[PDB]
């Protein structure tokens, strides 16, 4: 199937650059074009560019004229992004997209997974992972409620599943708060039988990509 | 640069309501207009392109019409993962330009909170600091209240997620943040609960 992979996100401070990767497989990556479109946080969408795969021609939305470069390895098939002199407001997800085969036909068939990168001057934490833990108080009818804190971490994002992806339903990881430290929290929990507790085992997989923290914390009964 | 207006912003229908939604351009586009769908958390989805036609394997309940400058974007049969911003895009015109979004929540039955309180992990307790978090789970409309009461009565933060595409509830999560003298110090932790499913508070507590 076809697969676009992005870069992971990262933190920049105000006046540097970030490059985001786009590595492509499960399509002949040149016969297509490439584009990139970012979304800051809690709102809409914004083109800023297309590169041709073949030669690398470019060309860029207006506003981004003189910051952006846009390039590509066809060896690697990777497209690559540089944003330039970052700004505050450049805190986005950005996506690299392609569109169909040209044999004029832009609409985005494929997207990659988006790249939060994040422009500030604070630095890069990794989290504190705690257990809430599935108490009496947390029981409802033979329904248990457990969960895990991430907390004191930066930038965003950080990903959480259960058991390695094996326990999905029941499941809510909350939006991050943004603490008055500067700093983000976050807990996720799942609802399970009350059954379960004695028989099976919780372990949630928190993943903070920016700082390369990946815990594996269990859950027990208090 | 072409704008697209989008409408309405927002909207609550019904499962198996029909939806139609709006885009209006600027000038005249013909008919390279596109429509997408952002579900919470993921990237974008070409739903359907040139004004009409279905993007391959999507749903045939999604349809799409117009030309020149008035788009339309409809499903025929809401169904309860279709909780998304939808978002139209034209491209007769560089820069390629989208619409606003359109908000699309499911309207379903009242559902009041299950109320959840979790003590301050040991772990967290080694460090100096206690967190104690209030959940509340799977409740509908968003609307709810938090109250924290520290031994029966300012630093709690709250976090709402998405409308859930299966059951279309939302989840909340409080944490009340202390330092472990001040957790050590008090006795009764609740957070009071206020919601319209409830006909009255719940109060959901523990002792230390």
């Amino acid at each position: 199937q076809v697969q676009l992979v992005q870069s992971g996100a990262e933190v920049k401070k105000p006046g540097a650059s970030v490059k985001v990767s786009c590595k492509a497989s499960g399509y002949t990556f040149t016969s297509y074009y490439m584009h990139w479109v970012r979304q800051a946080p809690g709102q809409g969408l914004e083109w800023m560019g297309i590169i041709n795969s073949s030669g690398g021609s470019t060309s860029y939305a207006q506003k981004f004229q003189g910051r952006v470069t846009m390039t590509r390895d066809t060896s690697t098939s990777t497209v690559y992004m540089e944003l330039s002199s970052l700004r505050s407001e450049d805190t986005a997800v950005y996506y690299c997209a392609r569109p169909p085969r040209n044999y004029r036909a832009e609409y985005f068939q494929h997207w990659g997974q988006g790249t939060l990168v994040t422009v500030s001057s604070a630095s890069t934490k990794g989290p504190s992972v705690f257990p809430l833990a599935p108490s009496s108080k947390s029981t409802s009818g033979g329904t248990a409620a457990l969960g895990c804190l991430v907390k004191d971490y930066f930038p965003e994002p950080v990903t959480v599943s259960w058991n390695s992806g094996a326990l999905t339903s029941g499941v809510h990881t909350f939006p991050a708060v943004l603490q008055s430290s500067g700093l983000y929290s976050l807990s996720s929990v799942v609802t399970v039988p009350s059954s379960s507790l004695g028989t099976q085992t919780y372990i949630c997989n928190v993943n903070h990509k920016p700082s390369n923290t990946k815990v594996d914390k269990r859950v027990e009964p208090k | 640069d072409i704008q697209l207006t989008q409408s309405p912003s927002s909207l609550s229908a019904s499962v198996g309501d029909r939806v139609t939604i709006t885009c209006q351009a600027s000038q005249d586009i013909s008919n390279y207009l596109n429509w997408y769908q952002q579900r919470p958390g993921k990237a974008p989805k070409l739903l359907i392109y040139d004004a009409s036609n279905l993007e391959t394997g999507v749903p045939s309940r999604f349809s799409g019409s117009g030309s020149g400058t008035d788009f339309t974007f409809t499903i025929s049969s809401l169904q309860p993962e279709d909780i998304a911003t939808y978002y139209c895009q034209q491209y007769d015109n560089p820069p390629l330009t989208f619409g606003g979004g359109t908000k699309l929540e499911i309207k379903r039955t009242v559902a009041a909170p299950s109320v959840f309180i979790f003590p301050p992990s040991d772990e967290q307790l080694k460090s100096g600091t206690a967190s104690v978090v209030c959940l509340l789970n799977n409740f509908y409309p968003r609307e709810a209240k938090v109250q924290w009461k520290v031994d029966n009565a300012g630093n709690s933060q709250e976090s709402v997620t998405e409308q859930d595409s299966k059951d279309s509830t939302y989840s909340l999560s409080s944490t009340l943040t202390l330092s472990k003298a001040d957790y050590e110090k008090h006795k009764v932790y609740a957070c009071e609960v206020t919601h319209q499913g409830l006909s009255s508070p719940v109060t959901k507590s523990f002792n230390r």
